[PDB]
């Protein structure tokens, strides 16, 4: 036993690499960026018949502009959700306009490493987020998708797999991608994918997907919309 | 082994292995080079990328007007500091209406870096930087190290395979008082050029550029920008 | 410093609380204290460990506290972390007495403190007090009544319960004798006695050795009493001419 | 109150009289308004009674703690400086104007007066407290340079007993104070001994 | 900053060690006695005095806490001064509030509770002294023992530090009830002489009493006086 | 028991099965690494500090080589052990001193100066998280009623008055020698009190001193402010020694 | 093991930590100071690690108030930090007190302030050793220097780092009592040249300092034409 | 109030009477002024009763910690410098004015304290809404180095001069003579003022009150 704030030999934070290996046990997302707007896809990864579906919620609204899908320890991505949500409200109310994408996945990130157990108040964090986070919005640069994991790196990606088969989803979307392709090309390209790598049989309702276009606000897909998209794939 | 978890623990040599340990951060970085003339100082930096797909991540920040940063080593870091230095010359405009001394910026990096080096449960930074800057004293190139050390350097590399590129910059470093601006820039981009493997090559995806002189507030190409640099490396 | 902590409020692999066990321990080796339930009244009943010849006798009791008006407590552990929660109880109570004008319900007051010990097992890196203390009590709520409490933070209610050395026998010895719904202070009394006597197995029973406190209700006012020790010797007299009826 | 100081050659000469008043009651009228703060070192005390002693105790304690670990005596210029930063600092809660005059082996005799709002300056002379209103005339036009120790005790003593006729906030006797490398000699002008100049009657 | 973890915890068998060898360290010090008589108290202590060179009235073991409380130990010395001082502290917070002199039993019981403290907080070990505490009041003697850990126990006679179980067995078969405070400082002396080794004098033991008339330390003179008939 | 050990009972100040403080005794042990010895001693009229005084390198201004410290104008102390813990001790012991005189209008008496020192290295040995200071204080100054006194405290916290103590490496061989010296004497007094000192430093070194080779400081009825020999003043008494 | 903590005695009542800390300034190339008639002067073998660095980079030679100069041996992160507590202490001295600090009084309260590093499992000691030199008509030539335990001393000569007792049986042969500051610069370059090991460590500038009558009581770099012809004077002694 | 003190030969007298006021009617007739700070230490309190009475009480508290630390008899300096900077601390708040007296090592001691901290040491002080009645006498009558008959003789016609003349004094003549050898704390030392007699009987024989409502509770 060693401290939280400990370098390995290597210069990585112990940590921070643990975190990192935290992300395979969590559920496979998808996110691609095209031209006419981004799409974000997840698998749900239902346990039991027994439990509700639409409880699980692994794509949320950060923003009418900005979606962000996760994987990994969930609960731990509530607390960066949350100031995603009041980042972009804040911006609102002191400059009138919407907050970039790369924007808001700075501020996010620079709670990354804010973890450790002798500088800070009675009880600050203990440990680094076991989470990832694919944030795809609109903003004035148009759509985007940016990658962030718990070392607090982030960066654009045109298309981007986290989760427990995310190598597997990465080389058919290496294969599939291309930068004129449409929206309707991206959301059965990764719906494909998913298919895939999923253990269970892909559904319309162990499956989450949403969108957001130049036209349009944050949208999740209902189930009828699913069903429509499932039935070429 | 018992001497290597905390910052605070001498080994019986006189070392301090965490600080060591922080270092190996800066050498597994992407490479980056810094050089200076008479007139003006530049940094080039190779830009890793993650997948096909993925952007090529920042390695080039704006600090001021007047000074700019390359970073290697772990990216949540380098944001922290380079915010700290953001703070510390807007302080001084607003305090004294003109911008910071770019050796006074870098003492005040040196002891704030030095300060988690020697409390329990602290841990050092693990970035290094290359500091470009101009001031009354002319262009400035710096290095800053996670052990809380810094130099003053005619030109330098930090980052894999960053020993080809101080070769390139001692053969050539006579030469660059007197380059003109495009000459300077082509010098760092054959240093960066040398870390490479002898498939791979210098493109408008992988290099980030960053300039500021006598007539020119600190600015960074990338992308499509960069092509008139890389072009005429004949 | 991390090398030096031993980690108090940290579970182990089965989701056990160490210290908390452990502490059980201390108190499993600490006076035979037992409570009874009547009808008209509730008691406690302790061996004492302050018996040796030279002892000064100086308080109206050992192990017995008295926490207000309505209530009082006997202890099985150690006993300088005794005084701390009973110390506490006292203000707990007198907090409550301010604020509503009225006093503190028994219940309430057991809680209130089980919540103090819960967070010594959770946060704060200390020992946890090494106590399990016996309440007895009189509200307008459920009128007479007898709580348990240990070191995890845990309580409950009982009709009878013992605490202390050879608690699994003494409780055994309540389960086959008591009778629900039916118990006078003078037969919980007996009973005490005669539980007392079998768990005090090193060795023969004495008025010097135990201490009683009774718990009643006498013209709409509560009444805690320390029995004085001619008639302890009394109720052993009688639990000693009562087991020669034992057979013919 | 009347405080005076005054330099020569090898020393200083400090004079108070010894009036303390609350409205125009007399509390005291016999009060020590020289203090010493270190050997060589004295200060003259006009303004509150409560807030002067306070600080004067607090900079005694200072400057001792100082010249322990310096293992050397103090400097006049220091005990000014200690006497400054707290009636500057301050200056809102306290109600004194100061003198503080000695001697140490790097500078000689010295005079600096705080006044009220804790600025600090060196003076050949010094005068301080309400009554020196009625002799700035009288100082302005007797001070010499180059007066000998026993001069600057007879112009102090004039310049005291003038205020103290004058001033009914001050009076009662003249303390003085000779300090110098040889050490510090204290006397009384009480009665009869303190100058006398005529009411001019017709 | 300070350690916020307990030093003092539970062993597997439900000991807390750290008390036990607090204990030990108790164990190992000089002899004290303390005897309540009928119309007053006696405590006594050899000194671990090697050298005529000690000025043996520059610190006293048996002290004065207030006009009708004084107090001994055995064990370590430096923890026995910190005891002192917040014993005395305690009694004169007690009469600022209540215009009384601090009740014996309602000060052994404050200072039996910061002795509690040093066994729970964090960063601390528990204090190596067993406190004998003796006082006068409601017309009546006091003796008290605290243990380091923050028990105490009122006692009629007793011995602590080393060879104190036998000397628990001396006074056992010697102190009656209706003993005067003369012959009792007699048997304090005697039950010292049982584990003395050395020859005494006035200048290695300490004798303090307590009476109506208060607590005090007996002087050299008087000491030597009771050492006559021993 | 006998030496046992558990836990951390040799890394922090925590008690070893038999009750002992290891990180303590180990203090004790500190002392001794500095290699030097000092004696005190009072008498009727004076008490007196001696102590070696070893300057091996050439290049050391020896006016800065001291282990004498004026605490006020009338307290003087020789440390011993390790040097800068010694320093931090001194300073600790000037502001307690000058707070005492501050608040209470009055100069602090030299015993308790040393109970106070003493108190406060009794925390270090009972809190986990700092060590103990591995020196000891020895303090010289008149008492109005009392007279003459020299204390001595330790790392333990302990303090007491001597009529003569020693510390440092023969501490035990110079206690020998003040305990046979002190018993012949009348009224148990030692009465030459410079001379009682330095022949005890100079037996138990077995050294025979230049005056180079020892600081004395001393205070006296007479004049209690403490004050330091010179050489000449030193030299005097060695003189005064070696020839009866 | 008990070499982990500084606030941790070994059983022979030693602290570990605070002589690995020695350690680390022993490792350092070799810094001098050299008191004498009229003043102190400062030498440092700086130790050239890359020929990219600048002329001036890693300076070892600090002023830490108009009169007082500083140099140092070890950990150069560690020794700049306890340049900063020096200039914090030699300025709040002045707003305090009214004057500038003496020598003696600094070098003792940077000391304390070392050796508060020196007890604690919370922090570590200080990796470095450092001289403090002065001069002043009224207190003469002052050279003292502190090491990681907090011990300081007076001097008339003295050395840090790796060359150490090398470059004192050097400065042992100067009478410098007698010598003036431009005298005495000369010997410092000559000393530090004796001492360099070339074989091992390939390059180095010579870095020098000095505070005396000559340069009124203020702690100045020695000027460029005097360091080159003490340089060229030490090398051509060497021979 | 009147409180005073003076330095005699061998010891100091302090006096005060023992009237306490609440705006112009008397609320105490029997009020005791002078306080005890130590054994070998008094001090008068004149001004706010409370701020008195709890000030003396802080201060002798702390003093006995002081004396059994160090075993040793308390000085006058010692208890005018705990009062001094706890007052000044106050700004004034505390309306303690304090007349102190005592006898230590060095002898007899005397100061006036101030609530704003200010302190005097002098031969002889005066406190109080009858302070310069007191005074008068004292003017008129000091010399230095009395016996302690005339010192008392002095305090009480001093203490008698505000009794008479001020309003806000009356009642009794309090003193407390302290010496190294002696503490005669003499209260009262004069009763100058006594109730003149009733003259008509106001005896009210059961029944004359008449009762709406009674309980009688029985105790043990
Ligand atoms: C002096 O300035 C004199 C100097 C002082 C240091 C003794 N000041 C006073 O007498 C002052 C009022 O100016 N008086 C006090 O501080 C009051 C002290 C006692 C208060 C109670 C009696 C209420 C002259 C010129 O002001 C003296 O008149
Ligand atoms: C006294 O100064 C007298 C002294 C005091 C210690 C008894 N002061 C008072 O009586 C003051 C004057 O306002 N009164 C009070 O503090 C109100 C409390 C009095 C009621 C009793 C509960 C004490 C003289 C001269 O002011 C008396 O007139
Ligand atoms: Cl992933
Ligand atoms: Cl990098
Ligand atoms: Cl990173
Ligand atoms: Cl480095
Ligand atoms: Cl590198
Ligand atoms: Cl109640
Ligand atoms: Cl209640
Ligand atoms: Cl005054
Ligand atoms: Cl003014
Ligand atoms: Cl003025
Ligand atoms: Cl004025
Ligand atoms: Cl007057
Ligand atoms: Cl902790
Ligand atoms: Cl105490
Ligand atoms: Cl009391
Ligand atoms: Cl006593
Ligand atoms: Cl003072
Ligand atoms: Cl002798
Ligand atoms: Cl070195
Ligand atoms: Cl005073
Ligand atoms: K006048
Ligand atoms: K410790
Ligand atoms: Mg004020």
């Amino acid at each position: 036993d060693r401290g939280v704030n400990t370098f390995s030999p290597e210069g990585r934070l112990f940590q921070v690499e643990y975190a990192i290996e935290a992300i395979k046990l969590g559920s496979t997302a998808i996110g691609i960026q095209t031209s006419e707007g981004v799409c974000l896809a997840v698998e749900k990864r239902i346990t039991s018949p027994l439990m509700e579906p639409s409880s699980i919620e692994k794509i949320v609204e950060i923003d009418a502009h900005i979606g962000c899908a996760m994987s990994g320890l969930i609960a731990d991505a509530k607390t960066l959700i949350d100031k995603a949500r009041v980042e972009t409200q804040n911006h609102w109310f002191t400059y009138n306009e919407t907050m970039t994408v790369e924007s808001v996945t700075q501020a996010v990130s620079n709670l990354a490493l804010q973890f450790g157990e002798e500088d800070a108040d009675p009880g600050a964090m203990s440990r680094p987020f076991g989470v990832a986070l694919l944030f795809g919005g609109v903003d004035e640069k148009g759509p985007q998708l940016f990658h962030m994991d718990p070392s607090g790196t982030f960066v654009q990606c045109d298309a981007r797999a986290i989760g427990s088969a995310s190598e597997g989803a990465q080389s058919s979307l290496q294969e599939v991608y291309h930068k004129s392709m449409t929206l309707k090309e991206a959301i059965k390209s990764s719906l494909i994918i998913l298919k895939q790598v999923m253990e269970e049989k892909l559904n319309a309702t162990n499956i989450e997907l949403a969108t957001v276009q130049p036209g349009q606000n944050f949208h999740m897909f209902t189930k009828e919309e699913l069903e429509e998209v499932i039935k070429d794939i | 082994n018992q001497y290597d978890n905390d910052v605070t623990v001498w080994s019986p040599q006189g070392r301090i292995h965490q600080i060591e340990y922080a270092m190996e951060a800066v050498k597994q970085g992407s490479a980056t080079v810094g050089l200076k003339s008479k007139t003006h100082a530049v940094l080039v930096a190779l830009k890793r990328a993650q997948s096909e797909l993925a952007a090529h991540q920042k390695k080039i920040l704006h600090v001021d007007n007047h000074i700019g940063i390359s970073i290697a080593g772990l990216t949540a870091d380098a944001r922290l500091l380079c915010n700290f230095m953001r703070q510390e010359c807007l302080d001084s405009r607003f305090v004294f209406d003109r911008p910071l001394p770019v050796s006074r910026l870098v003492s005040l990096i040196g002891s704030k870096t030095q300060i988690p080096t020697q409390r329990y449960g602290r841990r050092p930074y693990g970035v290094g930087l290359l500091i470009a800057g101009y001031d009354d004293m002319g262009p400035h190139i710096f290095q800053t190290c996670p052990s809380a050390n810094y130099f003053d350097c005619r030109a330098m590399s930090i980052g894999a395979r960053s020993q080809s590129a101080r070769t390139y910059l001692e053969r050539h470093m006579s030469e660059f008082m007197e380059c003109n601006l495009n000459e300077l820039v082509k010098h760092g981009l054959r240093a960066l050029r040398e870390t490479l493997p002898a498939e791979q090559d210098l493109t408008t995806k992988n290099v980030s550029i960053g300039i500021v002189g006598k007539d020119l507030e600190f600015t960074i190409y990338d992308d499509d920008d960069v092509s008139p640099f890389l072009e005429g490396l004949e | 410093s991390r090398r030096y902590d031993s980690r108090t409020t940290i579970f182990s692999p089965e989701g056990r609380l160490y210290q908390v066990e452990y502490a059980m321990e201390a108190i499993g080796h600490a006076g035979t204290c037992l409570g009874i339930l009547a009808n008209d009244g509730v008691l406690l009943a302790a061996e004492r460990r302050n018996i040796h010849k030279l002892l000064d006798e100086v308080f109206f009791s050992e192990k017995i506290y008295k926490l207000n008006e309505d209530m009082a407590c006997s202890v099985a552990g150690i006993t300088s972390d005794a005084n701390v929660l009973t110390n506490e109880l006292r203000l707990i109570a007198q907090r409550y007495l301010l604020q509503y004008q009225e006093p503190i319900p028994c219940e309430q007051l057991v809680t209130a403190l089980c919540d103090i010990k819960q967070a010594y097992t959770q946060f704060g890196g200390k020992r946890p007090f090494g106590v399990s203390l016996l309440y007895i009590g009189w509200d307008k709520h459920y009128g007479f009544q007898l709580y348990q409490s240990d070191p995890s933070g845990n309580y409950g209610g009982w009709k009878a319960t013992c605490i202390g050395n050879n608690s699994a026998a003494a409780v055994s010895m309540l389960k086959q004798d008591y009778k629900e719904g039916e118990m006078t202070l003078k037969s919980a009394l007996a009973l005490a006695i005669k539980v007392l006597n079998k768990t005090m197995d090193v060795s023969k029973l004495s008025a010097e050795k135990v201490e009683i406190a009774t718990l009643t209700r006498e013209n709409g006012k509560t009444v805690i009493r320390v029995l004085k020790q001619k008639e302890v010797e009394q109720l052993i007299k009688k639990h000693e001419e009562e087991e020669a009826k034992a057979e013919r | 109150t009347t405080i005076m100081a005054v330099q020569f050659d090898g020393g200083v000469v400090l004079g108070a009289d010894s009036r303390t008043t609350t409205g125009s009651y007399i509390a005291n009228r016999v009060t020590d308004k020289l203090t010493p703060i270190h050997d060589r070192i004295f200060c003259c005390r006009s303004g509150s009674a409560a807030d002067t002693q306070a600080v004067a105790d607090a900079v005694t304690y200072q400057l001792g703690f100082h010249s322990i670990e310096l293992n050397e005596p103090p400097l006049v210029h220091t005990a000014a400086s200690l006497f400054k930063e707290m009636c500057y600092r301050y200056r809102e809660d306290l109600m004194a104007g100061i003198i503080i005059a000695g001697w140490d082996p790097q500078e000689g005799g010295q005079v600096y007066s705080v006044p009220m709002g804790g600025m600090m300056v060196r003076q050949s002379f010094a005068i301080g407290g309400s009554g020196s209103s009625y002799i700035y005339g009288y100082v302005d036009a007797t001070y010499r340079e180059g007066m000998t120790k026993e001069e600057c005790l007879q112009f102090t003593a004039n310049a005291l007993a003038l205020a103290m006729e004058r001033d009914g906030s001050s009076g009662g006797v003249i303390r003085l104070a000779a300090i110098a490398e040889s050490g510090v000699e204290r006397q009384v002008l009480l009665g009869d001994q303190i100058p006398k100049f005529a009411v001019a009657t017709l | 900053r300070g350690y916020s973890f307990s030093l003092t915890t539970f062993s597997p068998s439900g000991k807390l060690v750290q008390i036990e060898y607090a204990l030990a360290a108790v164990a190992g010090g000089a002899p004290s006695v303390g005897i309540k008589a009928a119309n007053g108290v006696v405590l006594a202590t050899e000194k671990k005095q090697k050298s005529i060179l000690y000025d043996e009235r520059s610190v006293h073991k048996v002290e004065p806490i207030t006009k009708h409380i004084g107090l001994v130990y055995s064990g370590m010395g430096p923890d026995y001064r910190v005891l002192v001082h917040r014993a005395r502290k305690l009694a004169q917070q007690y009469y600022l509030v209540y215009q009384e002199p601090i009740p014996t039993a309602q000060l052994v019981q404050r200072v039996a509770s910061v002795m509690q403290e040093y066994t729970q907080s964090g960063g601390v070990r528990p204090f190596g002294v067993s406190l004998l505490i003796c006082g006068w009041n409601e017309g009546r003697p006091y003796l008290f023992q605290s243990d380091p850990s923050g028990a105490y126990f009122a006692w009629k006679a007793t011995a602590m530090g080393k060879n104190y179980v036998n000397g628990k067995t001396f006074l056992e078969k010697r102190y009656n009830e209706d003993l005067e405070l003369e012959d009792a400082i007699h048997t304090a002396i005697l039950t010292l002489k049982e584990s003395f080794e050395g020859q005494m004098t006035e200048d290695n033991i300490e004798v303090g009493i307590c009476n109506e008339a208060g607590f005090r330390r007996l002087t050299p003179t008087e000491v030597k006086d009771y050492l006559a008939a021993i | 028991s006998r030496g046992s050990s558990a836990g951390f009972d040799r890394h922090i100040t925590i008690f070893s099965p038999e009750g002992r403080l290891y990180q303590v005794e180990y203090a004790f042990k500190a002392i001794n690494q500095g290699g030097l010895t000092s004696v005190a001693v009072r008498g009727k009229d004076c008490a007196v500090i001696v102590t070696q005084k070893k300057v091996p390198d050439k290049l050391l201004d020896s006016s800065t080589v001291t282990h004498l410290f004026k605490i006020t104008e009338n307290i003087g102390c020789v440390m011993t052990g390790m040097t800068a813990d010694s320093r931090s001790q001194v300073q600790r012991a000037r502001y307690e001193a000058a707070n005492w005189k501050y608040k209470y209008g009055y100069e602090i008496p030299v015993d308790m100066l040393c109970k106070r020192i003493a108190d406060i290295s009794q925390v270090y040995t009972q809190n986990a998280e700092m060590r103990p200071l591995g020196c000891c204080m020895i303090l010289i100054g008149i008492d109005e009623e009392q007279g003459p006194q020299v204390y001595k405290c330790d790392p333990a916290g302990y303090y007491c008055g001597f009529k003569a103590t020693a510390a440092g490496v023969k501490q035990t061989e110079s206690t020998s020698f003040l305990e046979k010296k002190v018993k012949k004497k009348f009224d148990w007094t030692f009465e030459q009190t410079v001379e009682t000192a330095i022949t005890c430093l100079s037996t138990v070194l077995s050294i025979d001193f230049k005056p180079s080779e020892i600081e004395v400081g001393v205070v006296t009825v007479e004049n209690p402010k403490f004050r330091i020999l010179t050489e000449a003043e030193i030299d005097a008494h060695l003189v005064a020694l070696a020839e009866r | 093991g008990y070499d982990l903590s500084a606030s941790t005695f070994s059983p022979d009542g030693r602290v570990f930590q605070v002589e690995y800390a020695m350690k680390a300034v022993e490792n350092s190339s070799t810094a001098i100071g050299i008191r004498c008639k009229d003043g102190v002067v400062f030498g440092v073998e700086k130790l050239v690690l890359s020929k990219l660095y600048e002329e001036g980079s890693n300076k070892r030679l600090f002023n830490v108030d108009r009169h007082v100069g500083m140099a140092v041996a070890g950990l150069l992160a560690d020794a700049r930090s306890l340049a900063d507590i020096a200039r914090e202490e030699a300025s709040n001295f002045r707003s305090n007190f009214g004057y500038n600090i003496p020598l003696k009084h600094l070098a003792d309260r940077v000391a304390m302030y070392v050796h508060a590093y020196t007890l604690y499992s919370a922090v570590r000691p200080f990796g470095c050793s450092f001289m403090l030199g002065s001069y002043s008509v009224n207190d003469g030539a002052q050279l003292y220097m502190i090491d990681p335990s907090g011990v300081s001393y007076g001097y008339w000569g003295c050395a840090i780092g790796k060359a150490r007792q090398a470059a004192k049986t050097e400065i042992e042969k100067l009478q410098m009592k007698e010598m003036t500051c431009r005298d005495i610069v000369k010997e410092v370059a000559k000393i530090i040249y004796i001492v360099h090991d070339e074989v091992k460590d390939k390059a180095f500038e010579l870095e020098l300092s000095w505070v005396g009558e000559l340069t009124n009581g203020r702690h100045e770099i020695v000027p460029k034409d005097i360091r080159e012809e003490a340089e060229k004077y030490a090398k051509e002694s060497l021979k | 109030t009147t409180i005073a003190g003076v330095v005699y030969k061998d010891g100091i007298v302090l006096g005060a009477d023992t009237r306490a006021t609440e705006g112009m009617v008397v609320a105490d007739k029997n009020c005791s002024k002078i306080h005890f700070i130590s054994p070998n230490i008094y001090c008068c309190g004149a001004g706010t009763a409370a701020d008195t009475d709890m000030t003396t009480q802080l201060i002798s508290s702390n003093l006995e910690l002081h004396s059994l630390s160090t075993g040793r008899l308390p000085r006058v300096v010692t208890a005018n410098r705990m009062l001094k900077q706890m007052l000044f601390r106050y700004q004034g708040y505390i309306g303690a004015a304090l007349v102190l007296g005592g006898v230590d090592v060095t002898g007899p001691h005397l100061y006036s304290i101030y609530p704003h901290g200010s302190t005097d040491k002098l031969p002889y002080v005066t406190m109080g809404s009858g302070s310069l009645a007191a005074m008068a006498v004292f003017e008129d009558k000091f010399r230095p180095d009395m016996e302690e008959e005339e010192a008392k003789n002095l305090v009480s016609e001093a203490i008698a001069a505000g009794i008479f003349n001020d309003l806000g004094s009356g009642s009794n003549i309090d003193l407390c003579v302290i010496s190294k050898n002696k503490l005669d704390f003499l209260r009262p030392y004069t009763v100058p003022n006594k109730k003149g007699t009733r003259l008509g009987r106001y005896r009210c024989e059961k029944g004359t009150t008449a009762v709406l409502t009674e309980k009688i509770t029985p105790l043990e």
